[PDB]
This record gives structure tokens, sequence and C-alpha cells, in this order.
RNA sequence: UUUUGGCAUAGUUGC
């Protein structure tokens, strides 16, 4: 009946708009990197090939989105669509008319998600801002998401088989909004409790105890080793 | 299901030693005696004699096509 | 006569460097000086710390009137 | 500023392991060596499988699976081989792989093993090892495997297969001198094969002078290559990875 | 006479051994269908 | 089915420079040696041979990440000698030790094998 | 003939009832099986047993939702015949009432 | 980054060793137990006897009851604490708990000394066969061992009675965790 | 065409009557391991009915020694409402009392 | 009882209980009463004498079984009701021998304590030494495992199946494992682990393996996906028929190539095929002929291993195609053992890069020591000891849970006499740097299981796809794709960042852009 | 197409038309003969 | 010359 179409939780109002599927949308299992800055994610290259985010045609990227036209959406990273400024669609999969490969400023190029690209990403249950946060997309070559390892205790998640969603921003106007709002390092101390909700965890925390102990001593070769992986470092070994 | 090959630890050679382990035992070898006289000295080998399932000659059993 | 913040809020900073990108991404002409800059974003922030955005923010009070600062007036926090 | 004077002292050799000493090196040099035994000695191992036809119980990528597996006599042939990619020929020949073809019908009343020995190679030099012998499948009346293969030049970097050692056991400071590893109840731990201490001790006395030196070795052979040849080949392999890298190195500052 | 108690041990097992030869495991459904 | 394919660990796509120098600003006479597709094998051997230079103030190397065969090694030396120079010297003395070890493991191999 | 009864597996009415291992698998069927299940369209279909309150049984509860202090149920049924099972109850009020 | 890569130097483990106590606590455990134990013995047949007296607003059953609760929650303190003291520096699971990573100090005097009390709806285990927890035991039991008190320690294994009543504590933190994902967020969407 | 029905999609009652069939009596038996299928040979399911809301029947009850396994229930929604028997128990296939 | 115990009148499952106190004697002989056997115990003696233990022995080619035990009055069943009437002994040789008495009136005895476990429960090694959530999670788990489901999967053509390539029995069995055939058909492989911290992949319950190891045919397994279908002849108005179709005879085709297909419009077993790839070119008659073939799953593929055909209970042609993908392990798959310690791939590492004991054992896995202490599954590592001293030996452990003649001290004692550390840690060297690691590892054998949920089957992603014919939303397709519903809590999240335009990018133009044309007069739609 | 019966492993010829049974013994199901196509594997 | 699709019941399973 019309009423039951309304109503409860798969109504149109509940389950098609208070929340609904969305384009632009991955989701797979989540795996540890504590190589990755906590505002980075892995995402697989073929979740990065198969979605797309829409580079208006610049001067200053003219020649780029051209080489990324000319490589097609068959490799990685390419395109699939050039958007003239008519709104007709030409599709990176089937026309090889070097034509309609010619890019006039203004058109749009909808490029593989490369390096860099903003990306909300989100585990469900949603229970609070720190559940949902921006990352920057490293593009690494298996087929889970990465994440730093300090981030897993505002998702609430670990890496027991738990799933986790990314959706990307589709114009620079939202992806300026995700990157100046929602950004995991912006998302450090909640207004819940006036504290922070990222920590040290596992291994790393269970290691620091041991390594700030009083009697911890480091020959020269293993300090400099460890001065390696210190991203802020000055380049000054300091005395002993 | 067939002896692997390889051990999968160490990668020594374990597949051509099934049917000697088992004529051993027809020898009334102690499990471990019989390990040792086809000299796998790593429990990591060890392993693999020790708990194979010889599946396979259960599969035989069923006609071919 | 103003009685809002002089401080830009963080929204009125997210939606000014979009809408200012966005702008730098269709050929708008640029207010500053830039030097291997590419992506509309950087060029945005590089505008913003340079106070040279060209853009008024229209606050509504709620009471149904208005104030419009000059992104130049408000304070880049 | 310069190499050190490195020693070598044998203390067993057999067909199917060498056992020695290297002293007077950094440890680092000797893990490398320790490495480059696995990773990058290279071998010939099965790499192409053509299953022209399959009955066996087992599906066809098990059996091209279980056929990477079987180490092959390779201990002088390999050096004089390519790299397949690296060869010009078209796609094979026989400077850069070793054709074998398997060709079993089990056409009685008993369960009929395909082991190693049905492999044909076309160049005696390179057999299986076991040519008891290495189990590729079981068959049953009325059921034929036939199959062409292809044995190419790899290291155990790009895969498993390629891997000659067995096992490579590796030790210094036995006594733990260094006290590289602190054991909470040093009475609890057994002596090491290489420990020069009497019963009633249990640990070395600290050395705030030491350095770890004279690393004992034991490297497995799995049967592709003679244990001598392992070693020999892997410090030659690694020196010219060295010398490849001082080449780009020279090129690069000019 | 008496299962001693080292042999109990054995004896036990040996016991439910016999029963899962006889009855099986889907004792159960097999009973219920033929009743 | 993003699994890369094996040999890419070890092999040179085109357009790939082995080794690549970059002089470091923060501190004077300090290089990076980025060289790519190797691993803890050259980077580690190299690290320990810099360090036995007395002219070198610093030799440190890191794998940026196990899935990606880049290693990144960093060397400063004292201000009279490039880091540049005391590369190659580490990897000539390197190729020295290695050359002198066949040869005595040779020798090693016939003095067991004769008795 | 009035209809088809569904086989459960290795029962004593099912052709593998009491065959050797060899035979089982000459009709190429897993000796191991321990059957138990239906074939229904070619789908393996096993019947969840369900529990229940035994019947014929006097149950004397105390109603924590009612005007009842308590109440003697008990779920008659026939032995063997007419499923439709009469439940009684014999409640004693409470002695709350109006 | 850089302690992740000093704990390959370092390490971190975790074995069998870091859950073995010395002899000497072991036997200071099974001593605290037995007189936990005849301690009980001695509250019942007091109250057996009628020389149980009621405390003041608690009937009978409920004095006997908090008795029995604080003499088995006094003897769990003493012996995780006596389990505690025994740690050395060296043992990994107390390296895991000072650092707060995981874990605390109750789970080391479970996995060492005593699991302890099992309670389903914050009492002892209740008499669901006709007086008695389990038909191992005879009528009108309320040892500690009887009401699902788990003596062992989980290196120790438990015993069949044990076993089964700690299942029984441990369905009850399963049943919780599905409820609350039952109102994971109920509350929450009401209120947003 | 009714056993075939009920037995296939485990709805139990006439089929016009599905509103009132209990339902998921009969499932397809699970194919994974051996364990699986023996499991879900030995499987014991509580509805909810009425009686689900005056006791209580998720939590472990005491006369579930050697009957039913204590550690063997699906986790989520549905703990500790289908079971499984233990090894050794057995379930009575009723004769006469005459 | 004299009677039921003898077999006479009263059959063995008919219940018999004396409720004293009430003055009652009900007695049950109905169906549906779930009863156990328990041994007969007759003034503190057993009636199990040795005599029927030998006459057991000789099982065989003497025909006394278990219903001869039952004949003779020793073992009797016993339901719940008359368990209420019933003073159980536990086990013989301690509750019913003389003591300070307890009890003197012990009517039965406990056959063995561990049959009070499942099936999945029973395979447990030393699940007395766990927190029972965690044997909850294995009863779970062990149902999900890989192995061989049953011997005769070749012939069978389930819709989907897993079969790992070698399995193992474990190393540390339980005596309830040899009646549930788990010896016959296990699931899972022993592997050898090692418990420490590490590079930090295996941080948070995720797991390091070893590259070589995959590379060996470690839990390498395959992946079954039969396909039916059948064609149907509704009169004459439709006629479904397989045979490939043509670009000039239908009226709509997938670009999808159909040269796969043989000229009967199936495809030939032993053909690599993929996820778009036509497997049965099928066609219906148009009232020219519209197509109807069925395509892979779009994310799936594979080697179609066989294809059958038979007739259908009408008499229609039906097929039905097994497509083989054989599945290597790689990050993101589940790993198990048989203690709740489930946990995902986090990264692989080649055998020299992996941490090594003086002998050149690399474990296999590597698992986080902080996955230990919140969870306390000591049976792990009791299993991991136990699995080091049975494989030294050359036997297989025995891990009843119920057992006292095993003991953590006894393993110690049998493992120190094989020249390793008695509490199973080893001193492991660092795989770059060959150095040793200052702290000493806990590293043995250990049951591992490759559950089935692999990340190849759970990963996808969705743009501009095929939309939804009513709602014009994206849709759940033949696969995972569809997009993800960004639901209640989502829009609640992002109206607490005050993304405004994101979420207005998500819930309108990402999901169902429209416009329409609306009167200004009136409201309504024009 | 050669078609190889489950029953008594006779290949048979089949038309796309007629019911398929085997020719000599009856029996109704048939499994399609491995590929001619060549197969290859790295043995990896 | 460039396609498109069942749905809405029940069950099971994952976090
Ligand atoms: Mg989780
Ligand atoms: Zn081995
Ligand atoms: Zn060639
Ligand atoms: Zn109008
Ligand atoms: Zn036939």
């Amino acid at each position: 009946s019309l009423k039951q179409r309304l109503k409860g939780k798969e109504g149109r109002v509940r389950g098609n708009l208070m929340g609904k599927r969305v384009d632009f949308s991955a989701r797979t299992v989540i795996t540890p990197d504590p190589n990755l800055s906590i505002d980075q994610v892995g995402v697989p290259r073929s979740i990065a090939a198969n979605m797309t985010f829409a580079e208006i045609v610049t001067p200053f990227n003219i020649d780029r989105l051209q080489e990324l036209v000319r490589r097609g959406n068959s490799q990685y990273p390419g395109a699939k669509y050039i958007i003239r400024d008519n709104g007709d669609r030409i599709d990176l999969r089937f026309h090889p008319k070097p034509s309609d490969l010619h890019l006039q400023t203004g058109y749009k190029v909808e490029r593989h998600m490369c390096d860099g690209d903003i990306v909300i990403f989100n585990r469900q249950p949603t229970l609070h801002k720190m559940s949902m946060m921006g990352h920057r997309v490293r593009i690494l070559p298996w087929s889970t998401f990465r994440l730093n390892l300090s981030v897993t205790t505002p998702y609430n998640a670990d890496f027991d088989g738990d799933e986790m969603n990314l959706h990307l921003p589709q114009s620079l106007e939202t992806r300026a909004e995700i990157q100046e709002l929602a950004m995991v390092p912006r998302m450090i101390v909640t207004p819940q409790s006036n504290r922070p909700v990222m920590g040290i965890v596992q291994d790393t925390l269970t290691a620091v105890r041991k390594f700030t102990k009083r009697d911890v001593f480091l020959e020269r070769g293993e300090v400099m080793n460890l001065l390696m992986f210190l991203s802020t470092w000055d380049g000054k070994v300091p005395q002993p | 299901m067939i002896i692997p090959v390889r051990c999968f630890t160490c990668g020594k050679i374990v597949g051509n030693k099934w049917e000697a382990y088992l004529g051993l035992l027809q020898a009334e070898y102690t499990e471990g005696d019989a390990l040792d006289a086809l000299g796998l000295k790593r429990y990591c080998c060890r392993r693999m004699l020790l708990a194979h399932v010889d599946l396979i000659e259960k599969l035989l059993n069923y006609a071919p096509l | 006569k103003r009685i809002t913040t002089p401080y830009m809020t963080k929204y009125e900073r997210a939606r000014v460097l979009g809408t200012r990108a966005l702008q730098i991404a269709m050929c708008a002409p640029v207010m500053v000086e830039l030097e291997g800059e590419t992506d509309p974003l950087l060029i945005a922030m590089k505008e913003l710390k340079a106070r040279k955005i060209p853009i008024i923010i229209r606050r509504y009070l709620p009471d149904g009137s208005y104030e419009d600062w000059g992104v130049d007036e408000l304070i880049i926090s | 500023p310069y190499a050190n004077q490195p020693t070598v002292r044998i203390t067993e050799l057999t067909d199917e392991n060498v056992k020695f000493i290297i002293e007077n090196t950094d440890l680092a040099v000797a893990n490398s060596i320790r490495r480059v035994f696995i990773a990058e000695v290279p071998i010939i191992a099965i790499d192409w499988v053509q299953i022209d036809a399959n009955s066996s119980v087992l599906h066809d990528e098990f059996i091209a699976h279980r056929l990477g597996l079987i180490p092959l006599t390779s201990d002088d042939i390999v050096d004089k081989l390519q790299y397949s990619r690296d060869c010009t020929c078209e796609e094979f020949c026989p400077e850069c792989s070793v054709e074998f073809t398997l060709d079993v019908r089990c056409n009685e009343d008993q369960t009929r093993h395909v082991t190693s020995r049905d492999l044909i190679s076309n160049s005696p030099r390179v057999i299986p090892v076991t040519s008891d012998d290495i189990l590729i499948v079981k068959l049953r009346k009325g059921q034929e495997l036939r199959l062409r293969a292809y044995a190419k030049k790899g290291f155990g970097k790009e895969h498993a297969k390629w891997n000659p050692t067995a096992g490579v056991a590796f030790e210094y400071d036995p006594d733990n001198a260094l006290r590289h590893t602190v054991y909470p109840k040093p009475e609890e731990w057994p002596k090491s094969e290489y420990s020069e201490l009497d019963e009633d001790e249990s640990q070395a006395p600290y050395d705030p002078n030491g350095k770890p030196e004279r690393f004992y070795y034991n490297v497995e052979s799995c049967g592709s290559l003679r244990p001598e040849t392992i070693v020999l080949s892997a410090l030659s392999g690694l020196k010219k990875k060295l010398s490849d890298l001082q080449t780009q190195l020279s090129h690069e500052i000019q | 006479d008496e299962i001693t108690p080292d042999l109990w041990q054995e004896a036990c097992w040996i016991v439910i051994s016999s029963y899962f030869d006889e009855k099986g495991l889907v004792r159960q459904q097999l009973d219920s269908f033929d009743e | 089915m993003n699994a890369p394919p094996a040999f890419e660990s070890f092999l040179l796509f085109e357009g790939e420079k082995k080794i690549t120098i970059n002089k470091d600003t923060k501190v004077p006479n300090a290089c990076l040696f980025t060289i790519n597709k190797e691993d803890h094998t050259l980077g580690n051997i190299i690290k320990s041979q810099l360090l036995k230079d007395p002219q070198v103030l610093f030799a440190g190397y890191k794998v940026p990440h196990p899935l990606e065969h880049k290693i990144i090694i960093r060397v400063q030396t004292t201000p009279d000698y490039s880091p540049q120079e005391a590369f190659t010297n580490a990897i000539t003395d390197l190729i020295s030790e290695l050359s002198l070890l066949e040869e005595r493991f040779r020798v090693a191999i016939k003095d067991k094998q004769e008795g | 003939f009035i209809g088809k009864i569904p086989i459960m597996l290795r029962s004593t009415y099912c052709l593998l009832n009491g065959l050797t291992d060899r035979d089982l698998c000459e009709l190429n069927e897993c000796p191991l099986d321990p059957g138990g299940y239906f074939i229904i369209n070619g789908s393996e279909k096993v019947l969840i047993a369900q529990e229940k309150m035994a019947t014929n049984t006097v149950y004397v509860f105390a109603k924590k939702d009612s005007k009842y202090a308590y109440t003697g149920e008990c779920r008659s049924c026939l032995e063997n015949s007419s499923r439709p099972t009469s439940t009684i109850w014999v409640s004693m009020l409470a002695r709350g009432g109006q | 980054t850089v302690i992740n890569n000093w704990l390959l130097i370092e390490g971190h483990t975790i074995g069998i060793g870091d859950s073995i106590a010395d002899s000497k606590t072991y036997q200071d455990i099974q001593n605290t137990i037995k007189k936990a134990k005849q301690d009980v013995i001695e509250v019942i047949e007091k109250a057996h006897n009628n020389e149980l007296e009621p405390t003041p607003g608690n009937t009978l059953r409920q004095t006997f009851e908090n008795q029995v609760n604080r003499i088995l929650n006094d003897a769990r303190d003493k012996t995780g604490s006596s389990a505690q003291k025994s740690l050395s520096e060296y043992n990994n699971f107390k390296s895991m708990v000072v650092s707060g990573a995981k874990g605390s100090k109750i789970n080391i005097s479970q996995v060492i000394a005593v699991v302890g009390q099992q309670n389903v709806e914050g009492k002892r285990i209740p008499f669901g066969f006709k007086h008695r927890t389990l038909p191992h035991f005879i009528k009108d039991d309320y040892g500690p061992e009887s009401r699902g008190f788990v003596e062992n320690s989980y290196l120790a294994g438990l015993t069949p009675t044990e076993f089964f009543f700690h299942a029984m504590g441990g369905r009850e933190g399963l049943i919780d965790t599905a409820v609350k994902t039952a109102e994971t967020g109920y509350i929450q969407r009401r209120l947003i | 065409d009714g056993l075939k029905y009920s037995l296939a999609t485990g709805n139990w009652g006439d089929q016009k009557k599905a509103h009132q069939a209990r339902a998921g009596v009969s499932q397809v038996l699970n194919r994974l391991t051996f364990a699986s299928t023996l499991s879900h040979l030995r499987r014991l399911n509580s509805p909810i009915g009425r009686d689900g809301k005056l006791a209580k029947p998720r939590q472990l009850h005491n006369t579930l020694w050697g009957m039913v396994c204590p550690a063997e229930t699906p986790e989520g929604h549905a703990v500790g409402l289908v079971k499984n028997l233990a090894l050794m128990a057995y379930i009575s296939v009723g004769s006469q009392p005459s | 009882r004299k009677l039921r115990r003898q077999m006479d009148i009263i059959v063995s499952e008919v219940s018999m209980i004396r409720d004293i106190r009430e003055r009652e004697i009900r007695i049950y002989t109905d169906a549906g009463r779930i009863c156990r056997p328990l041994l007969i115990v007759e003034k503190q003696k057993l009636l199990l004498k040795k005599r029927h233990i030998d006459q057991l022995k000789e099982r065989e080619y003497n025909n006394y079984s278990w219903q001869d035990l039952v004949a003779s009055g020793v073992v009797e069943y016993i339901d719940t009701l008359e368990e209420e009437t019933v003073m159980l002994a536990m086990t013989p040789d301690d509750l019913q021998e003389k003591e300070v008495a307890y009890c003197s009136t012990y009517t039965h005895c406990e056959i063995h304590p561990s049959m009070i476990l499942g099936v999945c429960a029973s395979i447990i090694p030393f699940p007395d030494h766990n927190q029972s959530p965690r044997n909850t999670y294995q009863s779970a788990m062990g149902k999900q495992a890989m192995g061989v489901y049953i011997t005769n999967f070749h012939v069978r053509m389930d819709t989907l199946a897993h079969v790992l390539y070698y399995p193992q029995k474990p190393l540390v069995t339980t005596r309830s494992m040899e009646y549930l055939r788990f010896r016959e058909l296990p699931a899972g492989i022993n592997s050898i682990v090692a418990i420490a911290s590490y590079t930090g992949y295996n941080q948070e319950d995720s797991v390091i393996m070893n590259r070589s190891a995959v590379d060996r045919g470690f839990f390498r397994s395959v992946f079954y996906r039969s396909y039916k279908e059948q064609e149907s002849k509704k009169g004459f108005d439709q006629e479904e028929v397989f045979e490939k179709p043509t670009r000039e005879t239908c009226q709509g085709m997938r670009h999808a190539i159909y040269d796969k297909l043989d000229d009967d419009g199936l495809i030939a077993p032993g053909v690599r095929v993929s996820g778009d790839d036509v497997i049965i070119g099928k066609t219906v008659t148009l009232p020219t002929k519209r197509d109807c073939s069925t395509f892979l799953r779009t994310s799936e593929t594979g080697i179609v291993d066989q294809v059958m055909v038979t007739l259908n209970q009408e008499g229609y042609k039906f097929c039905k195609i097994r497509v083989r993908s054989v599945r290597i392990p790689q990050i993101g798959d589940k790993f198990a053992s048989r203690h709740g310690q489930k946990g995902t791939c986090g990264i692989q590492y080649r055998q020299e890069d992996m941490p090594f004991t003086c002998e050149g054992i690399t474990p296999d896995i590597i698992i986080n020591p902080h996955a230990i202490p919140s969870r306390m599954t000591i049976g792990h590592l009791i299993e991991c000891l136990q699995g080091k001293v049975s494989a030294n030996k050359g036997e297989i452990g025995d891990a009843t849970p119920f057992n006292d003649a095993v003991n953590v001290q006894k393993i110690s004692n049998l493992l120190s006499d094989y020249g390793y550390h008695l509490r199973g840690n080893e001193v492991l060297y660092n795989g770059f740097t060959g150095r040793k690691i200052t702290s000493q590892i806990f590293i043995g054998p250990t049951y591992y299981q490759r559950l089935k949920h692999m990340v190849d089957d759970k990963i996808h992603s969705r743009a501009r796809g095929p939309i939804q014919i009513l709602n014009r939303q994206p849709m759940e397709g033949r696969s995972r794709d569809g997009g993800l519903r960004f639901g209640e809590m989502e829009r609640d999240c992002q109206i607490a960042h005050g993304a405004a335009q994101f979420l207005r990018e998500r819930l309108f133009e990402a999901s169902d852009p429209y416009q329409v044309h609306v009167c200004n007069l009136c409201g309504i739609m024009a | 197409m050669i078609y190889i019966c489950g029953e008594c492993h006779t290949e048979n010829e089949i038309k796309s038309r007629d019911p398929i049974r085997c020719r000599e013994c009856g029996y109704r199901i048939m499994y399609k003969k491995r590929t001619k196509r060549l197969v290859v594997f790295d043995a990896r």
C-alpha cells in the first residue's frame, strides 16, 4: 500500500531520502600499515582504476590531462569520460577517434582516482564525527584498504575482518570542504570530552614503554638507522 | 590431498618420502624412528609427514570420468 | 555597526576556499602571483594567505538581516 | 676505511649440506650472504606447463604447481643459460630453457604412481634430482596425464621454487658474550652446538668491546645445486649486483 | 576384575568408540524418520 | 587480482633509474641515494660498510614501504670528502671483500675435498 | 498411488541403506557422508530440530503481568492424533482485585 | 615509524613462561584458596546450626550470600596480589599491562592464579536443577565450587563443573553484547 | 507437492496459510567443511513464541549439561536460541505406553 | 529400573522419575525427550568390569557392540527429568573412592566429561584453558574453515565449494576428533607460528605470513562455482534454446565475446574465462531472437572445470557448469587458530625477510602478542607448546579438556628433553639485519584454518552504474556493485561536521540528481 | 558435439536438436569433452 | 553502428 511505501525504515523517507545508495563509493577489508601517515589511506589499484574524479581542463593541466586521455580507461592512471562544454559525453573505452580526444579549456575529464586525492573514509555503525574522516589516497598493490594504526581507535576498527567504506568527493567545492573540516589531523581532539581520540596503540605503546626506560642504550649504528625514519629531523645527530 | 613436494617452512624435499614413511610404519617403527630414518631433523619437516592425510587414496575409489 | 565576530569561521574558510578553487579551475583571473602552481586549491590557499580573494561573505543574523564582510576584512585564523 | 679480511673454515662438507665459519666480517655482510643464499642464487625450475590431457583426480593447476617445485640438477648448466625475458629467442630455445615431456597412461588395475622418474628432459644435464622419487600424482585405471613443460633460469626472490636451499642455519656469538639477546634466566637455555662453555656456565661474561664476528653457517641444499656451488654462486651474484650498482652510480655521477 | 584407575582412561574411550561405531552421529534424524 | 607480478621487485620498468642522487639541503655535505628495485640485501651491507669510514659522519638507510622497492640511503661526510666518493669507496671495498672471500672459500673447498 | 514421500538419505528406506563403502564409491557417494537429509529439486535440505514445551504435563507459573497470582497450565495432546493441542489454564485470581 | 623500527631490535613476544609463577607463589595461592574454602564452610555450618544472625536490613539468606561473596572476593584479591608480586620485570604479560597497551591486572590474576567467581544476573550460579546447580553435587550445597567459584587458573585448566559454569558466565556477556548491538544508536537516532 | 513445497521453502503449515506458518524449519545443508555439515545436522532451534516473552531462554541453563553443547551458539541476534547437541546426546524416538 | 536395564517390557529410552517429596512416579515414553548414556554405579562401584572392556577391544569378529553393554545393564540412557533424581559421579577414579565422605550414594558415573561438548566445540584443543567466549567464537569459525567438505566433491556440483590443497590432521588433537572423521577430512594446516611483534603489520589481530611458504602451496585452495541453466519452451510463443548467438540474428547482445562457446551454446571444460565472459549461450525467440545467455559473476575469473548436460524433471535439456578458480592466500584473507584468534593477512614477507631461529626455521605465520592478554586464549599457547613437543617426539599430542595426565609442567619437561627451552621460547634473528632479537620469541607449530572470507569476494567499487528502475538510485546488480547506503547515521555525522556541500553531494547528485517543472501559482508539478 | 556418458564413459555424438541419452546404456547424464584449445600454466 | 533490467519474502553469514 502507499502507506507501507513510506512507512518504516525502508520507506521512501527513511530508506530513500534520509539515506540512499550513492555512486563513487567503494568498500573492502582493512589491514594495518604503520608506514602510512595517519591522514593517508592505502587503496587497491582496482578501486582507483574504477572510481573517477572530474578535473576541469585548464591550461595548467591541459597537457597532463591530454596524456591521461591518450592512456584511456584501459590503463592506470587514466580516464573514463570527457565531458565537453555541451554536456555530451565521450566514453574512453570505445573511441579511438583522435578528433574526440581533443581538449578545449572548460572541458571536464573523469580521470582515475590518483595519489593525493581526498576521500571520506567510514566504518559503520557511525557513532560520532571521528567515524567519518578525510584521508589522502595512496595507491598500494593489493586488494585491501590500509590504515595507520592510530586511527583504528576513532573508527573503533580492528583488522579481524572489518570492512570500511570510501566515498570520493566529486567536485572541488566539496573536496575543499573535506580538506578543511574533516581531515584526520583536524579530528584529533574531540569536543565530546575535550581530549584526543587518536593515541599510541598496541605494539608502539608497549615498545615506547620499553624504549623510554632509563636503561635503554643505543649504539651509533642503531641511532642512525632510527633517525632515518624521523621525518621532522633536522639532520643534526645529537650529542650522546 | 597428496603429499606436498616441499616442506612449507624450510623448503626441504618431502614429497619422495611418503611411501617410504608408510613402509617404515609397516616395519613396526615408531613414527619418530621413521622420521629419523628418513633424515627429517627440523620439526618443520617432521610436521609434514607426521600430520599429512593421504586423501587421494580415497579419491581413487571413484570411477575416472 | 557590525556585531558578528571579526574572525573567519572554519566553515567560512572551507566554503571560500572551495568556491575560489572552482573559480580558478574555470580560468578565473588569479589575484596573486603563483609559481609552479597547478592545483586550484593551492592557488586558492595562496590567495587566502595573501588576503586577495575577491569574495564577500554575507552572514545572515537570526532576525532576517545580514552583514557583508570582505574576506580581507576578516581575520584568517 | 676499507674492507675486512674475512677468513673461511669449512667444518663439514657433504652432498646435502656444507657447514662452515666466516670470521673477521661485519654482521651485515654475513646476513646479506645468508640472504643471497635464499633469494638470489639462480637455479632451473619448471615455470611453463602445457597440459595436453589430464584425467587425474587433481585439476590442472595442482599438477602444474607440483611440477614447479620439482628440483632439477642445475649445477653448471645454469651459468651458461640466460633469463628467458632477456633471451632474444622466439619465446623458448635451448639457450634459455630446458624442455620436459611427461606422458603416463594408467591402463592397469593397480594405482600407477606418476613420480619424478616419468619426467623426461631434452637435456641430460638437467634431470629431476631424485633421478625414492618425488610423487607427482597417483592415477586410477583409465586415467591419462600428458603434458609438456619448460624449465627456465630464476632465483628465489621471484618465487620459492627457485630457492636452492632447504634451510640455512646461521648463528653468531653462541655464548651471548655481546648480550644482543638478554636471557631472563640464562640457566634454562641449552648450549648452542658451537658453545665453548663448560656446563657449570650458562652465559659468557659480558664483553663491552665485543663486535659480532665468527658467523657459523650450515647451508643445506634442496638438491638442485651442490652446497659448495650454492655458496660460490651466492658470493658471485652479490659481487655482480654490487658491480652493477657501481656502474649505474658512475653513470649517475658523470 | 575391576577397572583400575590407570586403565580407566583407556577403558572409557574404548566405550565411547564402541558407541560411535554403533549409533553414529546423525542417529537422531535417521531414527526419527524411520519411526 | 591486485596482486603485483612477482618480477616487479628486481626488474626496472622502462623510464626508471636504478640509482638517483639528491643533495640534502638541511645539512652540508649530505646526500640521499634512492636505489630502485633493491631491498635490505644491499641497503644494510652498504650502510655497514659506510659506517667503517672515519670520514663518514652519518650513514643510514630505510625502505620507505615494504611493498615499494626503493631504498633511500642518507650519507653525510666531513666537509673534505664528498658523500658520492664515500659511496663509491664503500662499494669498491665490498667488492674487494667478496672477491677475497670467494677465493678463500674455493681454497677451503679444495682443502676439505682433498682431506 | 496417492503421492511421493521424500526419503531422508541413508535412512532404512534410502537405497544407500546398509551398503559397503566400496558400493557407495561405486555409486559416487562419499562413505563418510552421514546422510540424515533430504534432496528436494537437487537441493540438500536438512530439518532443524524444533524445541517446544512438553505436553500433557501440569506447569504452575506465576504471571507477573496479569491479575493471576498463579496459573497452572497443561498443554494436553492426544496419543499421536489431532495435532491441535488443547491447552487449559487453571488460574488463581490475584487478591488485589476490584 | 621510529619505535616500530627499534622494536625489530628489541622485539616483543608473549609465551607460556610469562604465565608461569614461582612454586612458592603456587603454594601461597593454594593456601589462600584452602583457607577461603574453609571459612566458607565455617559460615555454612554456622548458618545451618542457626548460629548465624541476620545483618540489619537483610534476611538470613542475603546475609549469608554477602558473607560468602566477600570471603571469595577477599580470596580473589589476595591471590591476584600474590600473583602480581611474583611477576618478574621481564614478564611480557606485565610489560603489556603496564604500558596500558592491552589487558589489565585482573587478566594476569585469572591467567596465573584463580579465574574466580562466575556470576549470572549478578549472583552465584542458581539451582537450575532441583536444589542443585548440577547433578554431581548433593542437594542444598552452598560451597564455593558447588555454586560456581572457579579456583583454578586458565593455565591450570578448569574442571568439568568449573568449565560449564564459566560457559554459563560468558553466555551472559555474549547476550549483553547482542543487546547493546540491538540498542546501538537507537537512543542516538532519537536524540539527533 | 505439499511435502516438496514445505521442505523446499521451510514454511510449515498450508501454503495458503504461510502467514501463520513457522519458517526456517528446513534449511539448505551447509557444505563448507565436514564439521559444518555435522553441526548443521545436529542443530536445535528455539522459536521466540510467547514463552520467550516470559522467561529469558538465551542464557545457558544448568539442565543443558551433557545434552547441549555449552560453547556452540551462533553469534549475533540468535545467541542462545540455536543450539547443538552434545556428542553422546540422543533424542528419544517414542514408543507406545501400553 | 531392573526391567529397563534388562531390555525387558520397558525399552531403553523410557524415562522414570520418582519425585519422592511430592509422592509421584512419572513415566515418560513419548518422543522428543533428550537423554544421554551414563554408566551405572551400584554400592560405590561401577558395573563396568574389565571383561566388558576385553570384549569391546575385539569388537570386530565378536559382535559384542554397544547394544550388548546396554543389554548387560551396565550403561543406561538418562534424561534431564531423571537427571533431577540422579547422584552422578564425574569420574570413577576419584569421586567414588574412599575419602572424608562427600557423598556415598552415587547412582551413575560420567563416561567422560568431554562429551558435554558438541561437534564444533570438540575440535578445540585445551578448551578448558580458554575464556569461554573464545570457545563460542571458535565453534562459530570452525564451520567456516576451508578443508575437504566431502570425499566425492569431484562429482558434486554445489553452488559454492572451497577445497584446501593440503589439509593436515592437527598435530595436537582430541580423542573426540577420532569420531568426527576429522582425521580423515581435516580443515586447516599445522603452521610454524611465532607470537612476536615485528615490522608492524600483525597489530590489532592481523597476521604476517611467509610469502615463500605460500609459494610452496601453503594454504593454497580452490573455489568452485556451479552455474545451472535450463531452457524452457512455453507452448510455442517463447522457445529458449542453447546456441552461440550472433549479432546478425539477435536484437541485443553484450560486447563480451561469444567465441568461447562451442556450437551448441556451451563453453567447453578447460577454457579460461573472466567475469564478463559468456558461459551458456541461450537465446529466446522473439514474438530475429533476443538472447538470454548467462555470464560469469563480474568479479570472478577461473577455468571451466566441468560441464554436465541432463534433462530436467520436465524433460528439458539443462546444463550445469562448474568453474574452478585457484585462490592463493594474499593480504586480507582470514585465518584463525582453534581458539578464536581470528585475523587477516597483514603483509607477506619472503623467507629471507622473516625472522629465523638458529636452525633456519622461519615462521609460516607471525601473530601479535597483544591478541593474547585480553582474550586469555592460554589454550593457544599450550597447543603451540604441545605441538612442538609432538612434532619433535614423532607423536600426535593429546589435548582432551579434562585430563590430569596432561600438564603444562610435564610438557615443558618433555620439551626440555629435546634440546629446546622448556617454555617454547627461542632466540630469533632479525631477517633484515641478521641481528639477534633482544627478547626470545615464543614459536611452534599450531593448527590454523583458512576461513572462507577471502578479500577478492568482498572488494567492490561503484561509479556511474546500473540504477534502480523505480527509485533511480544505485542497485545491487549481479555482484557487490551498486554503491553503499549513505544511511541516516552517515547523514548525522556529516551534519555534525557541518559539511553541508558534501552532504548534498552524497545525498543529491551522487545518487539521483533530477529536475522538474513546477508552476509558480499552483505549486503542483507542471 | 561429442559427449561422454556419466555411467559407461561412451563418447557419442549428439546434435543440438535431439534429447540426450546414452546410446548403449540409456543414461541421462552427459559430460562435455575437454577443450582442444591449448591451455598453459606457469608452475607458480 | 556501443549495451543495460525482475522484483520482494524467507533463511544463513560477516563486523
Ligand atoms: Mg573487528
Ligand atoms: Zn622443513
Ligand atoms: Zn631463449
Ligand atoms: Zn499553478
Ligand atoms: Zn551410458
